[PDB]
């Protein structure tokens, strides 16, 4: 019934920078506004409560101002473990409404993924299929194109990709590429290599291994 | 000789009105009660009584944030006394909160100004008795459950003063009920719910 | 000292009804107001409803009325949340919180409800040891490849959580009703095989804990 | 002293990947490269190397439509340095075009849907790599040369997207060859003809 | 800056073959697609065919296959079109254009190809000054009678193109193998014979240029 | 192969007026249409390219719309230098087909022909022949009848006529009538004059001279 409008949905900022997330309720909520931080795969944590009180061990760089319909959380010196999602929750009267939340991504100095390639464990081979994993950890920007090539240019599909979330300590991203051939096609070929195009370099980041169980 | 010491020393108190009841009922013996703050100069208060209760209010109200300690000495009636100590008592955190009362209520425009009675307490600052709200401050939230007779599903609203300004539906019957919660506490946090009351 | 416990995983057939639970520890629920907050995948937190274990009162977001019913057993210090007439739209994570009046000051970890017919499928943990020490870092990158499981989630830990610094668990990826998650701990070359590095995989939806030595 | 300056500063680029190569090989000397846009804050890039190449991509890519100026400063190796200036470079109008590829081709009835692969470039808008079709837009016509085995005489088809919809003679062998063209350019207009491909 | 050159004239005997030229100046024909377009007298444009000087490829309108051949010498930046088995049907004007992909941005003036037997015959220019001040305008009319020339064309200009305004060149008219064109400028009475008025006739087929001062 | 049908063949309009030339392609040509203007004895000039782009300094008053098989060029405020021939040219796949073109003639305020007569140049006389030229400049309608009379009614034949094209600046027409008597018949007579019948006037426009070399 009583709506919260939080802005902006997402927002990238660099360390040490100051940021302001905002929540407007459609009626005097009487400072029954609370700001919550959610680190990925984590229950939420209560940053600021009653519009302006710092809570259970929150850093002094967190602060919130407000009265009635206007509320704002502000981080003074943005840091690594601030990459999280923040929500405002009004809890003045039923129903209790959380705003739409905002995701702060920290902007930081460029970084080259350190690559890793792993050949199909013999254990797995016992099953009938085979998965070569390419790990492309600790890079930045989060942007990255990966190409799997089995015996030259003849590249592929049957690959799955998954990124992590900005690390809370170095503000970078790791990836994980997996091509999943069966023992059949696995053994059909020998050269297995993934390419990572990322603008930390102008030439592909290649890593290979050859199926030579001989 | 033979004069039994005490057992079952219980602190009983609502709105800081504190009394120490204990056992056993005196069987040809008189008790004297000593009360001090947290570990200190004991102060006797209930001289050689025969009642198994001692109203220590005057003492606890001097500083509701302190943790009082007490003891009951058992003296032989008729023609080194035995003593048993009481548990600790921290007025601000264990006194039960008396049942609340909606003091009154009259519509203020498109809403219904509801209000809670600001109960008086034995606590005495200066030559004055402070109210419940005078003692706890913003550390006292009142929870109002209201709901329209029509249905079974309720609604809630919080306040840390004494009035609510709840909108309600034009021409409808709404009952009310409110509970006191000291948020700061870890145990006797709530009071009983105030007698339900309805509108039109 | 204080703590709230939840079922971790729960697969349920559409149409059926379920009763998540949240066990309270180190506080009495009859002194607080227990809450239930849902959260669906690419979406923010949503308030389900509350309950005042004291004088058995409950409040619900309109959107859930009829769909839900929060109950609490003040003997066993447990609050409940039973959903019903289940559709895929109920698949999300349920947290139960604790309201001290000013803010939700304790959250249970989340319960991951998955409404589906597809049956449970324990994971298949395949280790990923290097095919030869990699040229990336001085230190080496090991990995664990959890695949073919369902439903979510799988808790992947290294040396039972001791080994934490270089970890990177990548989020599951669906591929034929089953996902594939993957983890990669990175340790010094001087500490493997010199030392032991085990990735231990937990799949709660099927009471499975797999321990791999790589 | 004596550390010769540089001669033969040659921009070399395909798909925006730019590298400045110069002369001569360093004889007991290092070089440092300074590149700025058109007339400006000269940015030192490849510091005191001994290579005769400097990969200036990240710079030029910031804005392909800009005209960049660079210079190499000849430094004496071992135990007012002279410098040579590079000729100007307008990435958008001078990076050669890689040889095209026919990404695929399936019949959509009476016609053959031939498609060209949309090359990715290093050029990056936001956190993203813009394709060759992203940089140029409508200003990139693909020219198709197809014909059927049967004879030498061919047929053309222009396009400023990535697929063609040609009609072909029922039960015939047709070969293909795609070539890119940047209309707007006055000079490095074409691409190498793509590897010829035939049907059946 | 950019420009395409053409033979301008071109008498040829039937049966014979001929190669007209189009000299490029100001651009390199290998960057472009050269085009040749035919145009008969009482008719509109007809496309002959193109050539991609780059990778020596050509494309012709079916109507012209075997009759024509387009060729280019990328050194002298010149495209060529050689007809053959010449019929009267060929007497036309040929233009070479420059396809930039979106359009024919440049045209060579036209080459007037004439297939005949009759012999070249330079023009007989004759001045046409008034036997007396013409009573028609306040200003006066001067003419030039280009007669007996063949084949076409004869570009007629006045004061080597300077006196441009009141110019009227009337189309060629056959009269037993030879044409007769004419041109009449009109200048103010106050400018002649006060000033000089010279009609200059150019018959490209026989490299003649005549200059009659009237 | 892919036929273009342009309409109308010719079309008279007037100043300020608006016009629309049209070309329908026998199949979707994907906006690969270009309109071309061809002023008499002139290389074509590219007006609109890619269906709707104005080109190389073409006036704003020209525009074209199209998609698929239907294309049309519209001159908004018809002007004097519009009298030309327009062609649409499809060039999206071989062969490139020019439509048949449409000739635009400007309708304008009638006008009387300023006449001029020229006796055989003493120069031409040396040859033994004679040519009297009658100029009928700047007249509208292009419609006109010219009569040559050698010693009264005794008019003649052995006369050549040729018209100009609508002027690109006043929209009128000039003419040229040339009677070619040899010195013989030339000296046989003395009165030489032409008769201009044009309805700008109700009575013949006569311009005469007598061969009185005495």
């Amino acid at each position: 019934d009583i709506k919260m409008t939080q802005s902006p949905s997402s927002m990238y900022a660099s360390l040490g920078e100051r940021v302001t997330i905002t929540c407007k309720a459609s009626q005097d909520i009487r400072k029954y506004l609370n700001w919550y931080q959610q680190k990925p795969w984590k229950s939420p944590k209560t940053l600021i409560y009653y519009a302006t009180s710092l809570a259970d061990g929150v850093p002094s760089r967190f602060s919130g101002s407000g009265s009635g319909q206007d509320y704002s959380l502000t981080i003074s010196s943005l840091e690594s473990d601030d990459t999280a999602t923040y929500y405002c929750l009004q809890h003045g009267e039923s129903p209790y409404t959380f705003g739409g939340g905002t995701k702060l991504e920290i902007n930081r100095a460029d970084a080259a993924p350190t690559v890793s390639i792993f050949p199909p464990s013999s254990e797995q081979l016992t099953s009938g299929g085979a998965s070569v994993v390419c790990f492309l950890n600790n890079f930045y920007p989060k942007d990255i194109n990966v190409k799997w090539k089995i015996d030259g240019s003849e590249r592929q599909n049957g690959v799955l990709n998954s990124w992590t979330d900005q690390d809370s300590k170095d503000s970078t991203y790791s990836m994980s590429s997996t091509l999943t051939l069966t023992k059949d096609e696995y053994e059909r070929h020998n050269s297995y290599t993934c390419e990572a195009t990322h603008k930390t370099s102008t030439s592909p980041i290649v890593k290979s291994f050859n199926r030579n169980e001989c | 000789t033979n004069t039994v010491a005490a057992y079952n020393l219980t602190w009983k108190s609502t709105n800081f009105k504190t009394i120490l009841e204990w056992e056993p009922k005196p069987v040809n013996q008189v008790y004297t009660v000593q009360i001090s703050t947290k570990s200190g100069d004991w102060k006797s208060k209930c001289f050689y009584t025969t009642d198994t209760e001692c109203d220590l209010t005057d003492e606890i109200v001097k500083d509701v944030k302190q943790t009082y300690l007490a003891r009951v000495f058992s003296y032989p009636a008729g023609n080194e006394p035995l003593y048993e100590n009481s548990p600790e008592f921290t007025p601000y955190l264990e006194t039960n909160l008396g049942q609340p009362t909606i003091q009154s209520f009259e519509q203020v425009g498109t809403k219904v100004n509801v209000t809670v009675e600001d109960e008086r307490t034995l606590v005495r600052r200066n030559n004055t008795f402070l109210s419940l709200r005078d003692v706890f401050g913003k550390d006292l939230i009142y929870t109002l459950y209201y709901w329209k007779s029509s249905s079974s599903g309720k609604k809630t609203a919080k306040t840390n003063t004494n009035e609510f300004l709840i909108d309600v539906d034009k021409g409808e019957n709404y009952c009310f009920s409110v509970q006191a919660v000291i948020p700061s506490r870890t145990v006797n946090r709530k009071s009983t719910d105030s007698p339900v009351e309805c509108m039109g | 000292e204080i703590q709230l416990q939840q079922s971790g995983a729960e697969l349920v057939r559409p149409g059926a009804l379920v009763k998540l639970s949240c066990k309270a520890s180190g506080f009495n629920i009859k002194d607080y107001y227990m809450h239930w907050v849902k959260q669906r995948p690419e979406q923010g937190l949503e308030w389900i409803g509350l309950i005042d274990p004291e004088n058995g009162n409950t409040i619900y977001d309109p959107k859930f009325q009829g769909k839900a019913s929060i109950t609490a057993d003040t003997s066993s210090n447990t609050a409940y949340l039973q959903l019903s007439s289940l559709t895929s739209e109920d698949t999300a994570v349920y947290y139960c919180a604790r309201d001290n009046s000013y803010y939700f000051d304790y959250w249970g970890q989340g319960t991951t409800l998955t409404v589906s017919s597809a049956k449970t499928t324990p994971p298949s943990v395949y280790p990923l040891a290097p095919g030869s020490a990699a040229q990336t870092n001085s230190m080496v990158t090991l990995g664990c490849l959890v695949k073919g499981y369902f439903p979510e989630p799988v808790t992947v830990t290294w040396n039972s959580g001791s080994l934490s610094s270089g970890v990177h668990t990548f989020p599951a990826v669906l591929q034929s009703d089953l996902y594939t998650l993957s983890s990669s701990v990175t340790v010094p070359s001087s500490t493997w095989p010199s030392e032991t590095v085990t990735c231990n995989v937990a799949h709660p939806a099927s009471s499975t804990k797999v321990d791999k030595k790589i």
